[PDB]
């Protein structure tokens, strides 16, 4: 928990934050301007008001200005007012404020989306954006529940998009101002939360700051400030973003201190695979090839740094090889095995010790066209395999084996199943294998489904590279461990695969029923593979292989975004398409708005055979 | 006696009572070093059981020679010119002196012909001359441009030797003159003295090309020829080596007499037997140790 | 890199 | 002090 | 000092690499494959040899290999041989050690220079480098002195100090000035002269190469240097490249550590290099304080130069002493205008004058940045009171109530007038009186021809997608230029003195007589203001104003480089231009070649009235 | 940013 307080009145600013950092609270969003000293920019006589506008940039250091300070727009400032004189004196007013905090070089500044209509606002915010150089963040202040719904029901003759108005608002804004990676959210929590999908739609937003007032904050035996079950579920759902909190109003237990307030969250925080992940969130990556690209060895030792796959391709041979010799023909069958692509050697080791819990004899093929990774088989075989595994430098397809196998094991499966070429690769390597031999894996198959992140959209956007075409970032998947994202549906199977097959081109057409209302920014793919019979491995959200961490899911973006609606089902369409040379693939959405055919030829990404 | 030689055996040499010394290094794997063999029964090798003696050195062995009957005067990959030497028994193969003077690794050796002063052409571009008896170097030259291929010790005069480098130079030293080199006007990347005429000598360069010159051509091989050793017959025949992996022994007018591709790898040293004046004995980094019988 | 990403 |  | 040991005998490599660590060597230089196992590639038997090609990757670990190891490419790998087997076995063997070094990820791989006609090891490099995805540098190990000039003359029957500098440029051209390809210099017992040092300090030098047979034995028996030795020693370790150590150990009674621990102690024998630490050619862009409102660090950044607001304090004492005589002192009151009066650092050091002179002046803080006027206010209102009026306008537009005996200004920038002070003290002299004295009173822009490779890869870096692709070449870099070479002493340009009596567009040839060979890269521009009569400014590299960090130097680059050779003279042009809207610079070297005019139009750099 | 530059 990093926090902040929220002081609408500093009468001096060294003592205040003083008094804050006191009570433990790591940053003050505080007025720059004093938020009742309105000023007139127009009109004489006032315009030409004398003295100085605000307090000194002098009274804090600069670190002091730059680490510890979000600063916040005056409350009359209305540049979407319907009073045209109110109107130019707002925009004017945001501009000194702003300019003001851009000066001081505040790291955030707060501006309030409490109405419908925000849209010189966002104008003028664009224009600040783009005037100058200042690298300020820009903190909308939205409510989860409008203001006008949190209304009590005392007006006799007024009694009292409903959950999601104020998400509009939100969507509209970074809308206009054109999905700025310096507009984030700063989302108040009132007493009253909506449901679960609108929480789940905000959650998949740019959230760098909560609001928390202090009086949704409830009260316990002894007195302390407390939180609801739905209250409490919300903080750790935006704990899990590492979103900062901001204590804002009074103290409304009066008899305790805002360390108390500050010190329930800080207690719920420590009551809240993962670990592997960290600092890789959002971040987006080339999915690999190793199959064109020669793997380092640092690549080969994040590959094996993950026992369950190895220990899941182990299992899978020990069974295969009891359900291939008989115990009666146990000491005098040798089982042909090849390990294709064998890599530093993690399958060839687990084939061995496979076939030595099996109580089976095995020759062994380690079969390899990376050279350097060769070096490495080959020094594996002089001092441990030895006569029992046959290092072969080629690669699977062009390779003539010397006789049949009874197994052949490899894993070419990327993070989509099919991305680096195993079809293709166990194409070729399929006229070795005995016509009752068995492949290890069996089956993979893709699941895709449609998520929102404006995160990630804004990463793919950040993407974007000269000497290349404007939008070819979008028309590329990325391996990317899926963070501050919403998924609108339920994986589906997108292709599947089955070795040995005795056409890798393959078209898939997709409907997911989007039962909420959200925008789509992406696809995510994942994978299950059967190895043997019982014997899977995913990385599918819902059956994930508990701790195995080796793939992370694909994302296939969208060039634009595509806004959906309750009960508006999604239709997207994949291609694997292929030639001699190269292997891709295009999507298009076509349900509820079409999209253009996203990497058509390959022209911006292709798996190179 | 190490349990097991290296792949790469790098140098065989005939002493006059016919047993055969074995020089053998790791080029690969986890190991660069080194290892010395002596067979007194030569059909035995390189069968590490049936040696008279072996012993582990600490890093590669490029060259080696005989200091007479009882030395082995080794060019190591650390810059090191070494002196093991055989006990009474010929059973333990012992150091004497191991003086890293060069600062690259030693290329070559050959022992002048008084049997006490040897000389180590090296990667470092210098030349040393050192005295065996007291375990110094004499006098060092710096008169290459390009690291030293070879050195080649006259039989006739002690001072006299040659050398050959990457900078296309093939010197003649006398140590005795004041300015002891004189340039004997493709990169030459062997040599050889001629056993009688005490001016004449072969060389052969880097692209298969034997040549005989006073103080004659002939291209015997496809790529550089390695080594160039001469037979111990009163007119004696040249054995060629390259790698190529092949051999060739030539008579007297470089024409062509025998042709091995016995070898699978780059051929190393050839050494004639004194005993059988017809045996040739070829090793190789293939671990294979030819006998071959000359016509 | 990790994920089977670079 | 932190129970609901 | 941070230094390694050169070895190319490795026979175990744990225990090398333990005993290197020993010795206290921060990395260790190493062949990769053993530098005697020539390889085949082409002709069999050969081309088959079974087995492992190297060592295993397994025996150190992945940071072991990307921290510690420096590769080295074998001696008998010739891609420029003249024997056509020879030099295509050593192109694919020189792919197949680069490529076991971007497996095994070391940070540097050696490569020889070591003969004049390097193109095709340069063509397998740059292949090699455009091949995949890589991280490792590469050092190119060339010496000072060629070789074939290092030989004894001992040889009975048998351009010179510029030889392997003509091979390194040679090398780098062919290779396009990569970043990836820096030096490794070897320097021998016989030392070149001062100005070939020179342009090798210009140079990538990322390593040097000291070998063991360079040092000479003193009375105690322990590795010294000779006196000239010393100084390229001092003059490397300014450059912070590591010291190789190479070769045996030539002083056996002691240790290896001994040729180190000299090192070290010469390291530890050798304000503005404090303040410029970090920033050493670092292009920056330069300040536009009159089109951009600069911030409360920037400021903060110019308030931390005491001498130079002692000088321009010491300016005014002089000044005010000069304007009223001592019998004149009390009834005579100076107006003096500061103009650009910042957040107030020339308004305290012009009441501090007045205070030292002990003469009453009633002064104008003048200043268009609405933010600092914030600063200049509360300064009012505090601190200054009724003496200083401040003003919240352009100096250019505000109509004065009074007219001014002196004007002080602080709007020079690094090359005197890129800053407008021509422009803005033009449109603040009607508001003098017509004996009224100008602070800065007069100042010149100097330049001086210069090389700089790493300079001219960082302007080429600075390429900026959506725009000209090579309008960063026409951009002045304000940059703490540090690894660089002067061909020339600098010599003035423009000249502006103020007050302007009698157009602020210029045109000036400079004429730079070169001693030396070289390859200009840029024009590093300078300058020097006078003040008041004797008290200057200057940030020329001779009559530097000591500890005064408040301008680095300019640098002015030119597209393509301009290879110079001893005797002739660089010819260049430098005009001044101007509109009502916009002033810029335009350049062009008209000998010994001409290259195209820099900047027409102010199409890549203006800066804006 | 330091030396009159950004
Ligand atoms: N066709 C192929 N033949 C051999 N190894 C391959 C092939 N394609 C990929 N690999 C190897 O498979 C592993 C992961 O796909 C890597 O070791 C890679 O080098
Ligand atoms: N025309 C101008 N009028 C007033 N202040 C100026 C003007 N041009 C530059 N300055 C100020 O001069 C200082 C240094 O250039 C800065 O405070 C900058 O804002």
């Amino acid at each position: 928990v990093s926090s902040g307080r929220d002081l609408n009145c500093v009468p001096e600013i060294a003592d205040t934050l003083g008094a804050v950092a006191k009570q433990g609270f790591d940053f003050l969003c505080m007025p720059v301007f004093h938020p009742r000293f309105k000023r007139e920019f127009i009109q004489e006589p006032a315009k030409n008001r004398p003295g100085p506008q605000t307090r000194s940039d002098l009274l804090l250091s600069g670190r002091d200005w730059n680490t510890l300070i979000v600063g916040k727009l005056s409350p009359w400032i209305r540049p979407d007012s319907k009073v045209e004189k109110i109107r130019r004196n707002s925009e004017a007013a945001m501009l000194q404020e702003l300019n003001f905090g851009a000066y001081l070089g505040l790291p955030a500044f707060l501006l309030p989306l409490n109405q419908e209509d925000n849209t010189n606002l966002a104008r003028v915010l664009t224009n600040h954006i783009h005037t100058g150089h200042h690298s300020s963040m820009f903190w909308m202040r939205v409510p989860l529940v409008a203001p006008e719904d949190l209304r009590d029901d005392i007006i006799e003759n007024a009694p009292t998009s409903g959950e999601e108005k104020t998400w509009m608002w939100w969507h509209n804004f970074r809308t206009l101002c054109d999905y700025s990676k310096r507009i984030a959210v700063a989302l108040e929590i009132g007493a009253d939360l909506p449901s679960n999908h609108v929480i789940d739609r905000w959650l998949g937003e740019p959230i760098k700051a909560a609001i928390l007032p202090t009086s949704i904050f409830l009260t316990n035996k002894k007195g302390f400030p407390v939180l609801s079950k739905m209250h409490q579920r919300l903080i750790f759902r935006l704990l899990k973003l590492e979103v900062q909190f901001i204590i804002t109003g009074t103290n409304h237990h009066s008899e305790k201190e805002f360390c108390s307030y500050l010190q329930y969250l800080e207690y719920l925080s420590q009551n809240r695979y993962e670990l592997f992940a960290k600092g890789y969130e959002d971040y987006l990556q080339s999915p690999l090839q190793p199959l064109m690209d020669n793997l380092e060895s640092q690549t080969y030792e994040v590959f094996e740094k993950d026992p369950i796959k190895y220990s899941q391709y182990q299992q899978a041979i020990y069974k295969c090889l009891l359900d291939r010799v008989p115990e009666e023909e146990k000491d005098t069958n040798v089982q042909v095995l090849m390990v294709l692509g064998a890599g530093r050697g993690p399958l060839v080791n687990a084939s061995l010790r496979a076939a030595k819990q099996a109580d089976r004899r095995i020759k062994l093929y380690a079969v390899e066209k990376n050279p350097n990774a060769v070096v490495t088989l080959e020094n594996w075989q002089f001092e441990e395999w030895g006569s029992q595994v046959t290092v072969v430098s080629s690669d699977m397809r062009e390779w003539v084996a010397p006789e049949k196998a009874d197994i052949i094991v490899s894993e070419l499966l990327g993070s989509f199943a099919d991305n680096e070429l195993s079809p293709e690769c166990l194409d070729g390597a399929q006229h070795f294998l005995k016509d009752d031999g068995v492949s290890i894996p069996g089956e993979y198959t893709s699941f895709l489904a449609p998520i929102s992140s404006s995160k990630l959209y804004n990463e793919v956007r950040a993407c974007r590279e000269k000497d290349r075409d404007p939008e070819a970032q979008f028309e590329m998947p990325y391996v990317v461990r899926l963070h501050n994202f919403h998924q609108l549906s339920a994986p589906q199977p997108c292709f599947t695969f089955s070795h040995p097959n005795r056409d890798n081109n393959r078209y898939c057409t997709l409907e997911f029923p989007v039962e909420v209302n959200t925008v789509l920014h992406g696809f995510a793919g994942y994978f299950e593979t059967v190895l043997y019979q019982d014997i899977t491995l995913s990385i599918r959200p819902e059956t994930h292989s508990p701790g195995m961490f080796s793939w992370f899911p694909i994302l296939f973006p969208i060039k634009q975004p595509i806004t959906v609606r309750e009960g508006q089902t999604i239709c997207v369409r994949f291609w694997r398409c292929s030639n001699s040379k190269k292997v891709w693939y295009e999507w298009a959405v076509t349900a509820p708005v079409c999209s253009a055919i996203h990497n058509p030829t390959g022209r911006s990404y292709t798996i190179g055979l | 006696a190490p349990a097991c030689m290296e792949r790469q055996l790098e140098a065989a040499r005939y002493r006059s009572d016919g047993a055969l010394l074995l020089g053998a290094s790791s080029l690969s794997g986890r190991c660069w070093a080194g290892s010395l063999w002596l067979f007194k029964d030569p059909c035995a090798a390189p069968n590490e059981g049936f040696c008279s003696a072996g012993v582990q050195t600490e890093a590669g062995v490029a060259d080696l020679t005989w200091v007479g009957e009882r030395g082995i005067l080794v060019a190591s990959d650390s810059g090191a010119v070494e002196l093991w030497e055989l006990d009474e028994n010929e059973t333990l193969i012992v150091s004497k002196f191991c003086k890293y003077e060069h600062d690259d690794i030693v290329s070559t050796v050959s022992v002048l012909s008084s049997g006490t002063q040897a000389v180590s052409g090296s990667k470092d571009i210098c030349i040393k001359v050192w005295d065996l008896a007291q375990q110094v170097v004499l006098s060092s030259y710096r008169a290459h441009a390009a690291q030293v291929t070879c050195v080649a010790a006259s039989p006739h005069k002690d001072s006299v030797f040659l050398s050959c480098s990457e900078d296309n130079r093939i010197l003649l030293w006398d140590t005795r003159c004041p300015k002891p080199a004189s340039q004997i006007g493709y990169l030459p990347t062997s040599l050889a003295w001629h056993p009688q005429q005490s001016e004449v000598f072969v060389f052969g360069d880097e692209n298969g090309t034997v040549s005989l010159v006073d103080t004659l051509s002939s291209a015997v091989h496809s790529q550089c020829v390695t080594g160039l050793v001469f037979s111990p017959h009163s007119v004696p025949f040249l054995a060629s080596l390259s790698e190529d992996c092949s051999l060739a022994v030539l008579d007297s007018s470089l024409s062509e007499l025998f042709r091995s591709q016995a070898h699978r790898d780059f051929v190393r040293d050839a050494t004639w037997s004194p005993l059988n004046h017809s045996l040739l004995t070829t090793v190789g980094w293939d671990h294979q140790v030819v006998h071959h019988v000359v016509p | 890199g990790r994920g089977r990403g670079r | 002090q932190f129970e609901d």
